[PDB]
């Protein structure tokens, strides 16, 4: 989820 | 186009745009022509304390090792962020599923970090704090275990990796190949990532022929370094576990927690 977020 | 000319160029430019450190800059700081005053040598606790005093000035009840360990983590979180932007600039990567993107980075980033670490390491030690510090190889070996065992494998790897005498263009394509790997566990759209990797490796082969005409066996040497990295990571993941379990004031950063979960 923090990794989802960086790919924003 | 699909043209490998524009693939190499776009990857080299995404590499220069997105990484604070690289080999050219590293070589310039280590010759002493980057600043009026060269990097601060950290070789004992005396100098480590001067260095922390001036470059951070907030953690003096927490043990030296625990603070150095905090710093390793801060640097990974930064480089993971640079790598995600770098990834996003690789032709084709933007067009992948979000879940495939997460996977490729989850397994990609530590291989990439150790590959790029090599650029800031010589036989004597490594640049830290955005090029402002030089922590000695020996000072790191002379920490209490298990912390003195982190970097030593990375120096071993980097010493041989650096002997290949690659430049930043060669390294840009090499990081791109690490990230776009079709056999990561969990990958959904394997066939499209395999085709993407086939292209990068291909332009990498072509790039090495023209850029390194002397070393005819350089391409197979680099493919082997990618296997070697995959195994440097597993051993490091294992060593970071020992530390999570057997060390109180060393709670891993939450981003690195996700990355290490279910890993190997
Ligand atoms: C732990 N760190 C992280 C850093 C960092 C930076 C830039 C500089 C630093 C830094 C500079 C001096 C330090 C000195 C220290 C230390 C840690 C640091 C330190 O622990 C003990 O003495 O960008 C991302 O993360």
């Amino acid at each position: 989820k923090i990794l989802h977020r960086l790919l924003q | 186009t699909a043209d490998l000319k524009s693939l190499a160029k776009r990857i080299y430019e995404a590499y220069l745009k997105n990484f604070n450190m690289n080999k050219v800059k590293a070589r310039v700081i280590l010759s002493g022509k980057a600043s009026n005053n060269p990097p601060f040598v950290i070789h004992d606790m005396e100098t480590l304390c001067m260095a922390e005093k001036t470059l951070v000035a907030k953690i003096q009840n927490k043990e030296a090792e625990v603070r150095i360990f905090h710093c390793c983590q801060c640097t990974s979180v930064e480089t993971v962020t640079e790598l995600t932007e770098f990834a996003k600039a690789i032709p084709g990567f933007a067009n992948l599923d979000l879940n495939d993107q997460v996977t490729l980075l989850k397994y990609g980033v530590y291989e990439a970090i150790f590959a790029m670490l090599s650029s800031v390491m010589n036989k004597d030690g490594m640049l830290v704090a955005y090029g402002n510090g030089f922590i000695t190889r020996e000072f790191l070996k002379s920490l209490r275990k298990p912390f003195c065992d982190i970097m030593e494998p990375k120096f071993d790897f980097a010493m041989k990796f650096n002997a290949l005498e690659l430049d930043d263009s060669d390294i840009s394509l090499f990081v791109a190949a690490i990230i776009c790997c079709g056999d990561r566990p969990g990958l959904l759209n394997v066939g499209h990532i395999e085709k993407m990797q086939e292209g990068i490796v291909h332009v990498l082969r072509l790039h090495l022929q023209s850029n390194h005409p002397d070393d005819i066996f350089l391409f197979p040497k680099l493919l082997q370094k990618m296997a070697d990295l995959r195994q440097l990571v597993t051993e490091h993941a294992q060593l970071v576990q020992i530390i999570k379990k057997t060390e109180s004031d060393a709670a891993l950063h939450p981003l690195l927690q996700e990355i290490y979960r279910d890993m190997y």
